């Protein structure tokens, strides 16, 4: 007549590792770095904009592909390898800052800053940017002169931000295939764009010449920014390559930037995007993109980190 | 590791049992019977269970992109951060590593705890009535039916009935 | 948790109690007293006391600004910094948090340990001449006067003196 | 007769965080992260400086506020938000670095650079840098054309580190509010400042034209520098527009620099600072601004963290 | 710390042993012998043995330059990047004192767990024939020769044998 | 008749800490942080290129020091103090993160780009840049007017990336000591040098005058550079102060760069350098160059931290 005590074991256990061992056997464990994707933005309940073919920061200057998107409002933004923010070649001076300003802008709120203009041209229009047959950037105006070689009478603008919030304001320098088409635009001579803020100054010089065709065209016009204040003013003095802005742009509020190559879903909701998806877990360690966004896991190298959830398994 | 218990001087243990963690093995009157104890397999349980709702968390921690995967950032820059990232990437695995194994090895010295903590408390039950039979069993030196074996298992059995039964009877 | 006397066999424990972390209530001759063993309560002391001497820490490292409150910088690097710096703002928040709970787990599993190897040594002293109450009493099977109990709270008490007592009384 | 083990307890104890459990009363427990703060530059012991009106980089080219502190020398160095690096508007091109430079500097040490002129003025000083009237920055001399539009007579100057610790040498750029001005002040035609070092070289050619009024002038002068090395030569090849520098000033050591808004206080004494005040500890985390400096505890997001130094607290 | 044996109970230990970690000295018909029990010596061994397999370790992870020894890169970026380092620098320091610490601590009370588990199962051999003397031996009541010494250094002894010899001779 | 338990010790143990306590002795313990260095570049089975007195970036201009390197190939490089990038006083624009390009590269691979010239000099050569008596870079070819003051007829050259791998496409701007200087060699007037890629435009005009002798020549020429893409073209247009690149140069592999002052040694073979020699170990942390490179121990501050292999040792 007697008693035995002892404990639970199976068939088969789950090998992790302890501080002294290198797989032991135990009952019950679980994995602790998440492997699984899903393939798209799982954008449920979330005010999202898909750019496609606009390019960030084409919603401030807008170009035919950006229409749409002029006054985007948001709470998630993804953007494409598609999209661009350009159609006269050309490109944003001090770029990924911007975008990664626009990217959790919330979307923005355009104002006009009131430019008009008394002896040149106001209406520059190029093949590279088709509305209706060729047209230019909608919230931007190609300022030329009267005709063929004329004076580009030298000029000054100026727009005071209104608002308690910072403005976007944007404009362009326009770079000519040559001096002597410098000229058959704008007029000759050292020709000086200058831009006064007050905590900024600076000034900008075209530099025209070769460079080879792209959307078949050999010049560029190339963007410049700056975040005007709460009662600042901004000023523009320039006497030629020049291309001024109508509308300086406002932030609405907070975003997520992501950018992917998987479409929308909306009937999954998360909160750790990446380019290959979204990674929904409530694991401590993902091991997916290590550039993954939003509310993450940790990015860890291990593929598999297995966590005891029983004791150790000994049978006979 | 540990404590003795689990694989160690309980020499292997038991498939059979699926009502839990632990429990008692008898042979008496009737034969043999195999009851799980709940409260010491709850233990157990309930201490897992609260690590579990400490490591599967919601990190609140929002980070954003600094970075660009279709127009790449100035080389400068680019440099600066992959490194930064790497040089992090490095602890969180090392932390992550380190952490599983650590918990691991308390997950299991803790189940040999909670062991060593009931054999040893049937002891205290059992008296002067009983003895250490080497691999984790008592020789209840007396009769025990599966009534007298149900008083050991809730916790009432009253060493002073049989102690004048087994003070002879083991010798 | 784990080792199994404080919360546990030792069914609570005394606000009574008020010399030490540890003690003996016993009942004799005279009746009730209570007499806490310095050396058991001076061991989990000066053990703690080493851990907050460790955490308790002078970081010389100096960091100084990278960053403007004032005139804010750059917006590209400004925008790496921050992310730099909350890249770790979440390391030290992780490491933080799991030292503390860590060291409590030891902490707690470090006081019902100076607590089973006092039971378990006054078992020792206490060779055949009493027995295992249950819950964290031995029964001295024969009476032990207000200078007996003192024998056994400095460590002195023969068992052979009271062996030959209790060896009959025990029956 | 018989004996008890036991241990003690009390009436209500202080809830903690284990590994597996999230809230065991204990008996005596300590708080781990540092909430108290202390609103003053805890400044003790110290060889403080706290510049107020003066800017820091205000101690190089030195205007009007800082003057007082042209040669300040420092332990540690406090930075106020009244406090402003310029007087002619302008601002220092590369600044954040240069701060970064002086806050660590133990202060600075001027010596002069020994530049005479022949066939200029030496002198020209403006009514928003007033000293007795109206006056200009004390280490810089504003260089013009001897009388109204005449030659600015093409000039080279230099000089010598001779010392065996580096220099900071600084110079402006006179950005005029018009070509027609520029003229005026310097005479006509492309205007180049050239600035060759050895570790370094480059140049400067001012862009004036239109920019609104500050402290009512619509100028600039914005300030350029370079750290000349122990043996090394500058050279200041110029025509116009530049802002000579009298002085170039060296580092005396080791300080701190911080930038705060609450007053010094020689009574307590502290390595922790930061905007609000200091903070003054021996544990290992900190809650407070996660841009605290000097040798601090560590920022984390938790405002509390229990570590136990007691038993499990159990009565009946 | 914990356990209660190494240091504790077990009143200091033994220069003299030089065949392991842990073992058996008796006294008998010839005398004194000290004889290493290799099970709990190459079970600590094989514990601590597996702890630096897991430190002393081959980290891939490659980093490069984002810095410059010779021509000193740009003022600003320089300092991000001390910045960044140093506050990296910290972590590491911080992780390996806290690595080295918490593994010291278990290495120890891994120790004193082996002790433990040895004693207490040479009286689970030794049943009601012998008892505890307080620090670590047992008093064998009846004479055990070095034959029978060595039935308890290979776990046969049977306890059967001299439970009729101790009976009597333990009173 | 009696039987005793109990465990090893020694005369004199190791002193590590726990946990709790600040030197505990116990029996055999291990040092954990790797403070032996090996003061030589352990370079076995590596393919090792020490550049000595050629400056990394040299490797593209083919100065007389990187005439034997202008296309190596190698594992590791190796970079010295000694060493020089330049023979013509200059530098290079944007310096730093061409050589983290070039360390990673694998070594180079040249290809001429094939421009010839109708109408100027393709040839111009100083005292500076020595082979056979004076001569210049290598893989550039220094682009003047036919006799002094004469013509430079505006030109245009353009580059196609023939390869799927990228280029790296290198010219220079020559400042001339100074305006009378600058016509002596390419004529007068604004000397535009502007450079259209597609994924990059741009422009630079040499800024001449006066900055101390250097190799006792009072002139600069800077470098500058770019990536030019699979498929892409870049396009040359200029007017003077031109370095015209011979050849275009592109990425072998992979390589580790470090930079360092001692010497080589084939016997010892090793993954993680720094400038004063080579770590090798398996040791988790090291306390050597906290810039090491290559596959490390980490960094810490601790001199030693000492693990613990063994009991508790206690003799009486
Ligand atoms: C004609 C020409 O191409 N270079 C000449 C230079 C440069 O004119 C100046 O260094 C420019 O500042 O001076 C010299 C020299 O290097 O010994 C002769 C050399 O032939
Ligand atoms: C902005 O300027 C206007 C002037 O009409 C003033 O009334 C207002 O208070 C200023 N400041 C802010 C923060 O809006
Ligand atoms: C940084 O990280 C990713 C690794 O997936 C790589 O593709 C990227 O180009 C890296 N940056 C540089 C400059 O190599
Ligand atoms: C970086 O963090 C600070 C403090 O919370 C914030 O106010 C600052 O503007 C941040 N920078 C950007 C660009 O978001
Ligand atoms: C600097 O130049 C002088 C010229 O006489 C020379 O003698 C000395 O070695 C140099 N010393 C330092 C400290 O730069
Ligand atoms: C970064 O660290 C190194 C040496 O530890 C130092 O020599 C270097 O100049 C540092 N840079 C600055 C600007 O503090
Ligand atoms: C490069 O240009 C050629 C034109 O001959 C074209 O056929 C090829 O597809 C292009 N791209 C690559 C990556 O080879
Ligand atoms: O867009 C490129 C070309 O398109 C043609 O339609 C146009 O007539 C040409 O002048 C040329 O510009
Ligand atoms: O400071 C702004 C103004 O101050 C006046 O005193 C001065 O006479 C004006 O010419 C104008 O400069
Ligand atoms: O050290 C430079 C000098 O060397 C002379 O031999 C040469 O004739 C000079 O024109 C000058 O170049």
């Amino acid at each position: 007549d007697k008693i035995c005590l002892g404990h639970h074991a199976v068939s088969n256990g789950t090998k992790v590792n302890t501080l002294t061992e290198r797989g032991v056997e135990v009952v019950n464990a679980t994995e602790t770095v998440e492997r699984t994707n899903i393939p798209r933005i799982c954008s449920k309940g979330k005010r999202t904009v898909d750019l496609g073919q606009c390019g960030l920061l084409g919603t401030i200057t807008g170009p035919p592909q950006c229409d749409q998107f002029l006054e985007f409002s948001a709470d998630l933004i993804i953007e494409r390898r598609e999209g661009s923010d350009v159609c006269y070649p050309g490109k944003f001076v001090n770029e990924e800052a911007l975008r990664q300003i626009l990217r959790e802008s919330g979307g923005i709120d355009k104002e006009t800053m009131g430019f008009t203009y008394n002896g040149i041209r106001t209406n520059g229009v190029t093949s590279a940017c088709k509305r209706s047959g060729s047209s230019f950037y909608a919230e931007m105006k190609w300022l030329l002169s009267n005709t063929d070689n004329a004076a580009f009478p030298q000029m000054t603008k100026s727009y005071k931000n209104t608002r308690k919030s910072p403005a976007i304001i944007v404009w362009g320098i326009h770079h000519s295939v040559s001096t002597a088409e410098q000229t058959k635009l704008y007029g000759s001579g050292n020709k000086l764009v200058t831009v006064g803020s007050s905590n900024y100054q600076q000034s900008f010089v075209p530099s025209p010449g070769a460079r080879p065709q792209v959307n078949g065209l050999s010049g560029r016009i190339d963007f410049h920014w700056l975040i005007l204040n709460p009662n600042d003013t901004v000023t523009f003095s320039f006497n030629g390559a020049f291309i001024a802005p109508d509308r300086a742009s406002f932030l609405r509020g907070k975003s997520m930037g992501i950018q992917s190559g998987v479409q929308v879903d909306a009937n999954c909701e998360g909160d750790c995007y990446h380019s290959g998806g979204t990674i929904i877990s409530n694991l401590p360690f993902q091991n997916i993109d290590s550039r993954a966004v939003g509310k993450c896991p940790r990015y860890v190298k291990q593929r598999s980190l297995l966590l005891a959830t029983g004791m150790k398994n000994v049978p006979e | 590791g540990l404590f003795g218990a689990i694989a160690g001087f309980i020499e292997n243990g038991w498939e059979g049992l699926i009502d839990g963690w632990y429990g008692f093995r008898h042979q008496n009157a009737q034969g043999e019977g195999t009851a799980a104890d709940y409260k010491s397999t709850q233990s157990a349980i309930d201490q897992i269970t609260g690590k579990l709702n400490r490591l599967i968390a919601k990190t609140n921690q929002q980070f954003e992109l600094i970075d660009n995967e279709f127009n790449e950032v100035e080389k400068q820059i680019g440099n600066v951060i992959n490194w930064t990232r790497d040089s992090i990437t490095e602890v969180w695995s090392y932390n992550a590593e380190l952490l599983i194994a650590m918990e691991n090895q308390h997950t299991i010295d803790l189940a040999d705890s909670e062991m060593d903590k009931l054999y040893e408390r049937v002891k205290r039950q059992l008296r002067e009535n009983a003895e250490e039979d080497g691999t984790g069993c008592f020789e209840i030196f007396h009769k025990c039916d599966d009534d007298c074996m149900a008083s050991i298992r809730n916790n009432t059995y009253d060493h002073r009935k049989y102690r004048e039964e087994a003070m002879q009877n083991r010798i």
